[PDB]
């Protein structure tokens, strides 16, 4: 998992640039409580 | 708005340790760039970030300091360390990256 | 944009069963909509059969025990399918059948009165003859 | 003005049980700069609730029924408005079904209740 | 590590518009933020401006408001400067200078202010 | 206007970047009086 | 329907168009219902097809409703009916190589 800084805005259509990263340890204890999936159409069962 | 160098002229002899320092009006503490310009040459970088050497920098160039005042030391002043020494403050955003004045070292 | 599609013209024997499909293109789900099966004898007026509103299958009092109305939602690779099964056919059920769907989402619509509905969107006709 | 939710507990049940629940649930349900902004926003909630209640009482004030939770007026039903045996009204129907059913007669009833104060 | 071949020296007039290019041949052109810095003869360095290549945004010193334009083209790999309102003090040695900013194509942009790679200096004379 | 080469001036704004803290708190979307 | 022809290699442009100026969600598919493009908010998503690398859209035009598709390196295997799905206007164009 890298850290990237020329981002695409999600607020609108644009790009933003942020400050360089921070001093030390970054902790991100989280919960994955979801997914977002898509599919593939076709074809003539199949998987 | 800000950038004077703490000496003005250093008319010293080789073997003598040099005295180079940079004075700033507001606190920076991480962003000072050191440059060396012989007359007729593009200014070679020495120390960026006031704490580390670039590629091909000899170990006699030792930069240190914090806040607004910084100091570059040259212990073994050779027969090539006579030039103009610049310090560049690159702290602020939006960019107004002013330079220092310069210190000439004619022997 | 409901483009409700039924099966084709069929003919059976008396004393038998039959099944008519109803694929509901453009329908969100049968939880929101409601399917009313109706028929029409040739030349006559439209005769109600049954419904599955809010996943409760129910037929009218003339047709009880003879008619099954089933539904499967929009799952996977197939649109929502309603289906009409008729057991113990007589020669008096030769008719054009229709599945209809109407939206039950808004309470203050006016297309529906507590499960008794106007038929806002229609199929195209499944003729069954009995010989 | 937080008793607007307590009205809704009697939905789904019929009209007589809701009419009893009216009386029952009416009797039973009765210096930093960044903090003055919270005080003003809570007052703008409370005064708005009081003004909405007073507007709802003024719309009952036209019809001679201000303050009364239940009033019985003097406008006789033309019986083409739900020509129905009222046992079936007060036993087989809910209020959502009334707001659906007499929806095309309600402006007429409001006009008659306004005109029968003159 | 681009080599920054500057343009030739020019003879200019008071109240003119000079256009000085700087061909940075070498590594990836969009990964390098560039900087124009002038040098008055005998004097110290004056910072003129800094262009970010991949965002195509250029910032300027407060002394050069409305009279300088730093453009760049990514196919020609060339950083152009255009000065209008040339005055008598504008006779000076100009410098284009770049620095490695990281993988700007996807992620990293370190926003460095120090100038690692330099050009060669070009004297513009206002006569 | 005009008409397919609509003038797409990609503007740019430069503001100051203080490094900020960031941790999302829960939010309760209330409905006003009468809803 | 529309018919747009190409020869080989050069870019080709297909269009959706909405009538709201709102940058709403669209998708570009083909005849076999394989995805080619997808708006996701204000982000771009390609699809698992042969136009995974060669398809593109002008991003700044989405705020004006116009939803283009730009295909580069037109080969012989890119001649099929392409479908806008915007809200309901399932627009069909046919590309010819
Ligand atoms: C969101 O999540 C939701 C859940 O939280 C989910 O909701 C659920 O959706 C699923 C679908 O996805 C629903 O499941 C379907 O339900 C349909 C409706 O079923 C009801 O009614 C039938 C019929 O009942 C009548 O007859 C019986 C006779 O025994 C009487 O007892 C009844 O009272 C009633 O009779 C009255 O009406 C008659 C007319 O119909 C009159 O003649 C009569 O006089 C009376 O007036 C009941 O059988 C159902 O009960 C059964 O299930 C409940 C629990 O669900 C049990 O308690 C109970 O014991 C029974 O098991 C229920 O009342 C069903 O029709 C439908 O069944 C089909 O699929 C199942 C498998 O899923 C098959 O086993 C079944 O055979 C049916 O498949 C046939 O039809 C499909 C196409 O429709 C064909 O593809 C298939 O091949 C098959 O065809 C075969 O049989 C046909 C006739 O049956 C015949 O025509 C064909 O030729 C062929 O032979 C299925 O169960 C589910 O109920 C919802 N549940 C809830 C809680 O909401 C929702 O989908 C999700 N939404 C989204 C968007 O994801
Ligand atoms: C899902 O939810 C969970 C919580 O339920 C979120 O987890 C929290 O994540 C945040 C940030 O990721 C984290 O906050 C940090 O806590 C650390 C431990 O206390 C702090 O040390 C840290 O503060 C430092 O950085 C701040 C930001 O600049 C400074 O303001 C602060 O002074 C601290 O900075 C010191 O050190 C830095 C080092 O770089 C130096 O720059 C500074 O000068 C200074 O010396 C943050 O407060 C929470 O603790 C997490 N909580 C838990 C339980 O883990 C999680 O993020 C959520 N997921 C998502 C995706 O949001
Ligand atoms: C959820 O997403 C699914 C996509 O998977 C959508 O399903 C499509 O829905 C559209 C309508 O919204 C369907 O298009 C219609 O198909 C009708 C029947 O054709 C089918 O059946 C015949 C016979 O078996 C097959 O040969 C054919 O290939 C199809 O399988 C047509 O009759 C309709 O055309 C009519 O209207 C159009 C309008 O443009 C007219 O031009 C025609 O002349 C005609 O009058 C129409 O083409 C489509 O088939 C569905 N596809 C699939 C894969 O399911 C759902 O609509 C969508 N639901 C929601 C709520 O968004
Ligand atoms: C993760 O989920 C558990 C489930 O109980 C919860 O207790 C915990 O607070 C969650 N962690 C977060 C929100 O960081």
């Amino acid at each position: 998992c890298r850290i990237k800084q020329i981002i695409n805005m999600w607020q609108r259509i644009g790009q933003a640039m942020y400050a360089p990263p921070i001093q030390g340890v970054i902790r991100c204890v989280s919960n994955i409580t979801g997914l977002i999936l898509t599919r593939d159409g076709g074809s003539t069962s199949t998987t | 708005d800000i950038m004077t160098q703490s000496p003005a002229t250093l008319s010293v002899s080789p073997g003598e340790r040099a005295t180079l320092s940079c004075r700033a009006s507001e606190s920076v503490s991480s962003d000072l760039a050191w440059y060396q310009q012989k007359p007729g040459q593009a200014p070679r970088l020495l120390i960026y970030g006031a704490s580390t050497r670039a590629t091909g920098v000899p170990a006699r160039f030792s930069g240190s300091g914090s806040g607004a005042e910084f100091t570059l030391t040259i212990s073994s002043l050779q027969s090539e360390d006579f030039a103009v020494y610049y310090c560049q403050q690159y702290n602020n955003w939006p960019p107004r990256y002013t330079f220092g004045q310069g210190t000439r070292l004619e022997i | 944009q409901i483009h409700l599609v039924q099966s084709g013209t069929e003919v059976k024997k008396p004393g038998s069963s039959v099944t008519v499909s109803c694929k509901a293109y453009g329908v969100n789900t049968f939880g929101l909509y409601a399917v009313n099966w109706v028929r029409q004898a040739p030349g006559q007026s439209l005769e109600y059969i049954g419904q599955i509103w809010r996943w409760k299958s129910s037929a009218s009092h003339h047709f009880r025990g003879r008619v099954l109305i089933s539904a499967v939602d929009l799952t996977g690779s197939s649109p929502p399918i309603s289906s009409l099964e008729i057991k113990n056919l007589t020669s008096d059920d030769t008719a054009v059948y229709f599945c209809t769907t109407t939206s039950t989402y808004d309470k203050w619509s006016g297309l529906h009165h507590d499960g008794v509905m106007a038929f806002s969107s229609w199929g195209q006709g499944t003729l069954i003859s009995v010989s | 003005g937080a008793v607007f939710l307590g009205f809704l507990g009697a939905a789904g049940s019929t009209m007589g049980a809701a009419s009893m629940t009216l009386t029952v649930q009416a009797r039973n349900l009765l210096h930093l700069l960044k903090l003055t902004v919270w005080g003003i926003k809570q007052l703008q909630a409370r005064v708005l609730a009081v003004e909405r209640y007073l507007r709802d009482q003024q719309l009952l004030g036209i019809w001679g029924c201000s303050g009364k939770l239940i009033c019985c007026t003097n406008v006789p039903w033309n019986s083409s408005w739900s020509n129905r045996n009222l046992s079936e009204i007060w036993d087989n129907m809910t209020w959502l079904q009334w707001d659906k059913e007499i929806s095309n007669y309600t402006q007429i009833i409001y006009g008659l209740l306004e005109e029968s104060q003159n | 590590e681009v080599q920054l071949v500057e343009s030739g020296a020019e003879v200019k007039k008071p109240g003119s518009s000079v256009k000085v290019s700087c061909k940075a041949s070498g590594d990836t052109f969009i990964r390098y933020s560039f900087t124009w810095v002038r040098q008055a003869p005998g004097q110290g360095l004056e910072w003129m401006g800094r262009i970010i290549t991949i965002l195509d945004v250029a910032h300027y010193a407060p002394h050069l408001q409305g009279r300088v334009t730093i453009t760049a083209d990514k196919s020609t790999s060339t950083v152009y400067l255009e000065l209008r309102n040339l005055r008598s003090d504008d006779t000076a040695v100009y410098f284009c200078a770049g620095v490695y900013e990281g993988e700007a194509d996807e992620g990293e942009y370190d926003n460095n202010g120090f100038l690692k790679h330099w050009g060669q200096g070009t004297l513009v004379t206002v006569s | 206007k005009e008409y397919r080469l609509i003038n797409c001036n990609t503007s740019a704004i430069t503001q100051a970047c203080p490094k900020v803290s960031f941790e999302p708190i829960p939010i309760h979307y209330c409905a006003p009086a009468g809803f | 329907k529309k018919v747009v022809l190409g020869k080989k290699g050069d870019t080709v442009e297909l269009t959706c168009t909405a009538s709201q100026k709102k940058s709403i969600q669209f998708h570009w598919k083909n005849s076999n219902q394989i995805k080619i493009l997808g708006n996701q908010g204000s982000f771009l998503t390609k699809g698992p097809s042969k136009l995974n690398d060669r398809a593109d859209s002008r991003r700044s035009l989405w705020d004006q409703g116009n939803f283009p598709l730009i295909i580069k390196n037109l080969k012989i295997e890119d001649s099929d009916t392409y479908i806008c799905e915007v809200e309901d206007q399932k627009e069909e164009v046919q590309l010819l190589v």
